[PDB]
């Protein structure tokens, strides 16, 4: 049901002079549903994914989550 | 060993189920055409030993290098194998018919005859002559009506063909 | 996932219907639902006086409290009572569900490494949530504070 | 299994000899019999709820302390009684096997083997399932020769328990 | 309007062009708001600006 | 009902309502009369399923038209599959008194799928339609109701 | 009647004389004269039933309490025991239903005679008695041999002869045969098949028109 | 990336210039790609026909798709389809850029992991993964079959 | 061309790239050729559209079929003229260059819209197929090449 | 059948030459140790029975499609095969722990139970998980201090925890 993710994503555009670490470097939990677009996103950006890990949910649940 | 009966039990079992009124309806059924069961499995073992050496006559002629010097069933010993064990197929055909299941047969008629016969020498191609040459001789023993009553059992004497074709196609 | 959910779902798994001994533990659940509504109500009364007289009865006026402890600080006694008090309504979700298994993935998930990192201490909210459910056994009654003491003890056993 | 079809084929095997007279008069016996055991065996499964429901309720009035006492064995949670209509809920079905066999092969495949073993170990006391049957044995509602012949395999996995 | 607060309550913007209203529709109509929500911060405009 | 509301008491900071508590005692009340309706059902699986099929097949002769999906004896019985499928949704439906069972096993991504399998969508909703009034004629009438109306929202759902 | 199919024999540990006085790991061969107590007769009729149904099969329902009766009287000579256990119908229908005729001579050699079967010629070759004599009489056959007369004698539990480092029988060969397995996959009961509904299909009648422009 | 970066990275790294060597590589690139764009062109033509073909050869009346299995659920079988789908399209992306670390990083970053946490069988994708290279192989051509093949078998043997 | 790489320009701050000019430069240079190719689509639309139409009943009878869609003369009238709208979108394509005019006046809603007139999505696409088919055997070979691949665009975009 | 004592008696016999002063060293201390080696087996023992049915309780939940009909423990004789059976692991561990080697425990219980689970259907990793659940009671049994003295054996209890490991991965 929640992923918990650690990836990186750089800058491809121009450079940023705020400090964006959490941008750059992050780990956040994201639910099941969103995590395929979000996924989806760092997969856009160019990032790497270093950790992909199921938080919360049971593999091979049919019924209740 | 398997009848009509344990066949749907075992069935049912399976899926933990009482077994549904229309399966009942349909042994029900098995108990009214039960008689004519035994009209047919009675005829059979009365004319066995008739028609075991009138088929192993048909077969003799039809390949007679069996018989000859130098084949399979040539000496007096194999070829008492080959006759008396044509009673056999016989012997495991009219349990399947009683039974009326092709459990029993498949397990100790059919399930090493294919097998046994490469480290014997004797011809697969002989075997499914001779049981079907017992096929169209048993069916037509229990086929005409000479003093029993009259009925209709084309739908039960096709199951004995199927036991015999059964039996045939399983070897050579 | 309630009770409901879990006899369907180990059915789903043998892949067969749900014929008598799943339609008995649904009887029986339902037999039990009824208590457990009453319970949930009864709970839903008073769950601050709970929390009160938890805390009265375990955290206060030790060293943890005092300065120098994890609840001296104001912002700290509050996230205390918060998360005495989310015990306690995860514990009655987990009451009305009959089953755990929502509660451990709702809390028992990352409470562990929380408290790991913040160095908040494992025995003393194991002595909080043993408060509680002393409470709360003594407020509903025997068989639903018992009912409710076994999603707390399985809590105190996820942190522990 | 056994059934008095395959009790007389397996007793022509050990001879080695045709189906005679002797064999094939069992057959019809079996035959005939099933015609009052059939539709004995359709006020089983036509009943099928009821008697679960019955036998259960009737095992817990008998014996009041399998509701009470705390252990896996027993029947206080309700996963025990989740598995109390599961077990005479298995004997149902087995009894409306063996009726339809006409004989007492799935009794003895699939009930009685080892059926002393495990409760020696599981510490299920048969006594429970001896009222169990009881119950379904007065409950049935089967009426005439039918009837008496669905009463036998009742009395049968009885003394079977004992 | 609802499409309006939800861009102007995220983003701060709310509408740019009637296209993306248009393109926002069928994201209310299939599942409700919270689909269209999901669709508003997986926009790259949302990552960018 | 339970899990519903609780997922709808979770999304608000607050406990279950005394009206969501009410809603769980009544459906406690009416939780036997819908076993007894889940035993009529598991009992009468066979020829509900083949009645439902062959009025199915009496209204909509495309599937089993050569050109269609169901041409064959291994592709009807699939058909007889995918209604057995649905009955037993419908089944589990009336016995949890939600229809996410219903939902997350059958509904949430039919449409996708037999879109890549070739198959109407249609003739499957009429399928349950048939199944929908065949479990109506064996029941009880407003019984009948509680029934059709989950086999309603199936139907509903597949179009 | 007509002797038997003439099979050459293999080399076998128990075939020839070894040079073992007595080692540790072989078994304990039990007689039925020594005994002289209510002791020592159930240790006995214990080691009977682990030798020839096996030590999963020795359940209390299987048991005959008329065979156990006459090894205490001693009526029956335990060679005369024997042939209650392979001519038992408690027995005849575990092993019989499930095994095939030449699984029937293996197993009968390797319990009863506690030996390996040489080859595969000789399997073949006790087969033939056995489709005529039944069961009971090709297990009368293999007890009346001159070879198991001999060697085991006449009050002494089968046992396997030589095992220097050969399996231990009841844990080489299963109660049932491979092929006896391979229907009970076939008759699984698959859940959510195309296969089930195959007969329900063929009853159901559908009419198709088709239209050419 | 395509392979007229990876020449120009190749040669970057090497700081020289695009003499003899890399222009003979650009040269048979650019006599590659016009078969590589037919093929991309009968490609997207009917790769739902191609997916259809696939799982109807290698997925369909199994355990995995039967009840208890990870293809038994509706939105589990549409996963499928929609996965099986990207393995067809991104392959088509990986044969027109003729280099296939652009379909490394785009999939095979995260998916092992994915499939791991989920319970997703591997062999079974590989299984179809072979089904669709033997189906876009016979629909295609000989040549630009293989050059479908050599990318989809990159995939298994990422997933792998 | 032009409008896709303005809009592609335009989501980034930056002008057009030399890149994008040469495709633009191109585009112009095979102008007269696609506009050779609407010539003859243009006046081959007729038989073009008769002989995809029926190439799609021979191999799809379903939907003339008293069951189908397209059963009767006004029903395969109106079948014709979905056939000849997308030709004439084709067209619109082959001269624009982009698939942005196929896409926005045929293609964008077009599952929805069938699935709610009960017409298959399938057959369809086999009547785009055969057009693509019946355009291609009229035009010149690598021409046919250029018609069929946005007629490849329609086909695999219906599906 | 062999010992600690025989395992060093018949290397020591391949060599050749006579036993070596830390050989016996070594065995000297299987000495000190042999009391220690007496109670944790006894433990074992007196408990059989119960940690056979504890552990067939959480296997049989954890897989119910066993105890499920269709389910190779499906039925009562198959079910007391798998029950009685778990004794069986049980009998010849409690020999290995005894003699201190393991080599009772391969010739018997070890060299075909990976064999005949093909021809017998029975899942071996299914078996291997319900030995693995022995493992962490029997530990857990012989563990606890009541009424004992205390001591020290954990260089001692690791070898009954590598004795169910090498009784587990044989099979599955
Ligand atoms: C007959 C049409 C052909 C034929 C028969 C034949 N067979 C043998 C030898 C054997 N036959 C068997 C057959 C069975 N054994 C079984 O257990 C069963 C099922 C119950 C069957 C059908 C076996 C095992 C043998 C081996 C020896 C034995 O009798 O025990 C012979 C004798 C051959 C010989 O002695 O070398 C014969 C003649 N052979 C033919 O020529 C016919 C074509
Ligand atoms: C405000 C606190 C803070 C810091 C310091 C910070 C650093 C930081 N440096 C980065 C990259 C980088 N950092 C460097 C740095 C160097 N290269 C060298 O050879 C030198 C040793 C060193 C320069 C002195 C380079 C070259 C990159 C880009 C590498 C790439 O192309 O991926 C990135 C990845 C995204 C990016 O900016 O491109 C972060 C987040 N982030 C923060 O929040
Ligand atoms: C076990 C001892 C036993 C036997 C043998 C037996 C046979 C038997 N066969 C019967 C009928 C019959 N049997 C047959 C059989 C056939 N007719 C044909 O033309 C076919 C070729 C053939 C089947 C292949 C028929 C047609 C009838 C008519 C009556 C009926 O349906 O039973 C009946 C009805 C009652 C009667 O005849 O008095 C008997 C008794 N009953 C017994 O108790
Ligand atoms: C197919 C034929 C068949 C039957 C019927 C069968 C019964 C059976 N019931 C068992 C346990 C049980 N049986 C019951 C049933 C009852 N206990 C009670 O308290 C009630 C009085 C009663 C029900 C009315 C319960 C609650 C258990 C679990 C006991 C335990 O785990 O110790 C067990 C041992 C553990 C198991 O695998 O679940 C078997 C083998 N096995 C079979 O193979
Ligand atoms: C529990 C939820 C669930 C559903 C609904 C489901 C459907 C399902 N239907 C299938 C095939 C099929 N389904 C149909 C269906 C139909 N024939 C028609 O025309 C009618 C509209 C419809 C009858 C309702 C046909 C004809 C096939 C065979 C198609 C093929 O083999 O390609 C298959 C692939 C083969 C298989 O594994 O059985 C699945 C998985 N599976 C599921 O797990
Ligand atoms: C574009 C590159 C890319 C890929 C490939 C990708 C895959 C991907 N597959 C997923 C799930 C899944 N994937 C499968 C796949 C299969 N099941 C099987 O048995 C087969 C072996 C295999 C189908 C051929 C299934 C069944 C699920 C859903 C499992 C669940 O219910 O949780 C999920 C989790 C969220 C979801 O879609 O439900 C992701 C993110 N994501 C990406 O960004
Ligand atoms: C330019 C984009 C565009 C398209 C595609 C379009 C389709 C379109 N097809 C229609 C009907 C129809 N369309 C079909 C189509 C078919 N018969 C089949 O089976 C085949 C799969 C398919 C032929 C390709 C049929 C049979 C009808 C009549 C259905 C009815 O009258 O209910 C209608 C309603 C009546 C009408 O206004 O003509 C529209 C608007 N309209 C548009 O503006
Ligand atoms: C001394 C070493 C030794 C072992 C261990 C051994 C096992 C063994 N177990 C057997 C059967 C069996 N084994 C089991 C055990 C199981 N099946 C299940 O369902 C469970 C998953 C599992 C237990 C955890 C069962 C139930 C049977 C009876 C199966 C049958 O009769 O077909 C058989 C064949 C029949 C027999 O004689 O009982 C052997 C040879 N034999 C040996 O000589
Ligand atoms: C064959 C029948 C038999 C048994 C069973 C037996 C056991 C046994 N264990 C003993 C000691 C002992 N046994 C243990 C065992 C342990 N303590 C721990 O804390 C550990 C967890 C565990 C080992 C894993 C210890 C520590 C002692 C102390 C005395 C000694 O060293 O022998 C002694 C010393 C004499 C006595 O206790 O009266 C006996 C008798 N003696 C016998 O004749």
């Amino acid at each position: 049901r929640l992923f918990k993710i650690t990836a990186l994503v750089p800058s491809l555009s121009r450079t940023r002079t705020q400090r964006e670490l959490q941008n750059t470097y992050f780990t956040k939990l994201v639910p099941y549903e969103n995590w395929f677009r979000e996924q989806q996103r760092i997969q856009k950006a160019g990032g790497k994914i270093i950790k992909v890990e199921l938080a919360t949910g049971k593999q091979g649940t049919n019924a209740g989550l | 060993t398997l009848d009509v009966f344990t066949k749907v039990v075992s069935q049912a079992d399976s899926r933990g189920e009482f077994l549904s009124n229309e399966q009942l309806d349909a042994l029900a059924n098995v108990v009214k055409e039960g008689n004519k069961r035994l009209d047919v499995v009675n005829r059979i073992t009365s004319n066995a030993s008739a028609i075991v050496t009138n088929a192993a006559r048909a077969l003799f002629e039809e390949q007679p290098q069996l018989i000859a010097p130098g084949g399979n069933a040539y000496t007096n010993r194999r070829m008492a194998a080959c006759l008396r064990d044509m009673e056999i197929i016989l012997r495991y055909v009219t349990y399947a018919i009683l039974a009326g299941d092709a459990s029993v047969l498949d397990d100790r008629c059919l399930n090493g005859l294919r097998e046994t016969y490469q480290a014997l020498g004797t011809p697969g191609s002989s075997v499914a002559v001779g049981v079907q040459k017992m096929k169209d001789a048993a069916v037509g023993i229990a086929n005409d009506p000479n003093g029993i009553t009259k009925g209709d059992c084309s739908q039960l004497i096709s199951e004995v063909a199927s036991y015999f074709d059964r039996a045939a196609a399983a070897v050579g | 996932q309630d009770a409901i959910t879990a006899v369907i779902n180990s059915a789903d798994v043998q892949g067969k219907y749900l014929d008598t001994a799943a339609l008995e533990k649904l009887k029986a659940y339902f037999s039990t639902g009824e208590l457990r509504v009453r319970a949930a109500t009864t709970i839903s009364a008073n769950a601050a006086a709970i929390v009160k007289e938890a805390v009265a009865k375990s955290l206060l006026y030790s060293d943890i409290t005092r300065p120098g402890g994890n609840m001296y600080t104001t912002r700290r006694y509050a996230a205390c009572i918060r998360d005495l008090d989310y015990y306690l309504r995860y514990a009655t979700y987990a009451m009305l569900a009959g089953d755990p298994s929502i509660l451990d993935e709702r809390v028992l998930n990352g409470l562990k490494e929380t408290y790991n990192s913040l160095g908040v201490p494992v025995g003393a909210t194991v002595q909080a949530i043993q408060a509680i459910k002393e409470v709360t056994a003594s407020l509903v009654g025997a068989d639903a504070g018992k009912e409710m003491g076994i999603y707390l003890d399985y809590i105190s056993s996820g942190l522990s | 299994v056994k059934t008095p079809i395959t009790e007389a084929i397996a007793a022509a095997d050990t001879q080695g000899r045709f189906l005679g007279n002797t064999e094939l008069q069992s057959a019809r016996g079996r035959y005939e019999r099933a015609a009052a055991s059939l539709e004995a065996a359709r006020g089983l499964t036509s009943n099928a709820q009821r008697l679960i429901d019955g036998a259960t309720q009737a095992v817990y009035q008998k014996f009041p302390y399998t509701t009470q006492t705390p252990g896996p064995q027993f029947a206080a949670d309700s996963r025990g009684k989740s598995k109390c209509a599961r077990d005479v809920g298995h004997y149902l079905r087995i009894i409306t096997y063996s009726l339809v066999a006409g004989g007492t092969g799935p009794l003895d495949e699939y009930l009685i083997a080892g059926l002393a073993e495990i409760n020696s170990t599981f510490d299920l006391s048969p006594s429970w399932y001896v009222e169990a049957l009881k119950h379904i044995k007065a409950n049935h509602g089967l009426s005439g020769q039918a009837a008496n012949e669905a009463n036998t395999y009742i009395d049968y996995a009885i003394n079977a328990l004992s | 309007k609802v499409i309006e607060f939800l861009f102007r309550h995220l983003l701060g913007r709310a509408p740019a062009t009637q296209g993306e209203i248009r393109q926002y529709n069928k994201l209310l109509a299939d599942n409700g708001l919270r689909a269209a929500v999901e669709a508003i911060v997986d926009s790259p405009e949302y990552s960018r600006y | 009902i339970v899990t519903k509301s609780i997922v709808n008491a979770d999304a608000e900071a607050r406990y279950l309502s005394p009206g969501e508590l009410d809603r769980i005692k009544s459906f406690v009340a009416g939780g036997q009369q819908r076993l007894r309706i889940a035993q009529a059902l598991t009992d009468n699986r066979e020829r509900l399923v083949k009645q439902a099929g062959d009025q199915l097949f009496q209204k909509r002769p495309d599937v089993v038209s050569p050109g269609g999906n169901a041409y064959g004896q291994e592709m009807t019985a699939t058909c007889l599959r995918d209604l057995d499928y649905y009955l037993r949704l419908v089944t589990y439906g009336i016995v949890a008194g939600d229809v996410t069972p219903i939902e997350e096993i059958g509904v949430i991504g039919v449409r996708e799928m037999y879109k890549s399998l070739g198959t109407p969508i249609e003739a499957v909703g009429e399928g349950v339609r048939a199944l929908k009034n065949a479990a109506s004629t064996l029941l009880s009438a407003e019984d009948a109701a509680e029934a059709g109306s989950y086999f309603d929202y199936v139907v509903g759902a597949l179009q | 009647s007509i002797p038997l199919l003439e099979y050459k024999p293999s080399s076998q540990n128990q075939r020839v004389p070894g040079y073992e006085v007595p080692n540790e790991d072989t078994p304990r061969i039990y007689r039925i004269e020594d005994a002289a107590y209510d002791s020592e007769l159930k240790e006995l009729i214990w080691a009977t039933y682990r030798q020839v149904f096996s030590e999963h099969v020795i359940l209390k329902f299987f048991r005959q309490g008329n065979l156990e009766s006459q090894l205490k009287n001693r009526a029956i000579s335990v060679r005369d025991f024997v042939r209650g256990l392979a001519k038992s119908e408690a027995f005849k229908t575990l092993v019989i239903k499930s095994n095939s005729n030449y699984r029937l001579v293996e197993l009968a050699l390797k319990r009863l005679l506690g030996r390996a079967p040489y080859n595969k010629d000789e399997e073949i070759a006790w087969s033939i008695k056995i489709a005529t004599n039944g069961w009971d009489g090709f297990v009368d056959a293999l007890l009346d041999s001159e070879e198991y007369q001999s060697n085991f004698g006449e009050n002494i539990v089968p046992y396997q002869r030589r095992r220097y480092k050969d399996r231990p029988f009841n844990l080489v060969t299963p109660r049932y045969g491979n092929y006896w397995r391979d229907k009970l996959e076939s008759e699984r009961y698959i859940e959510g098949d195309i296969k089930n509904f195959l007969e329900l299909a063929k009853s159901i009648e559908i009419k198709t028109v088709t239209f050419t422009p």
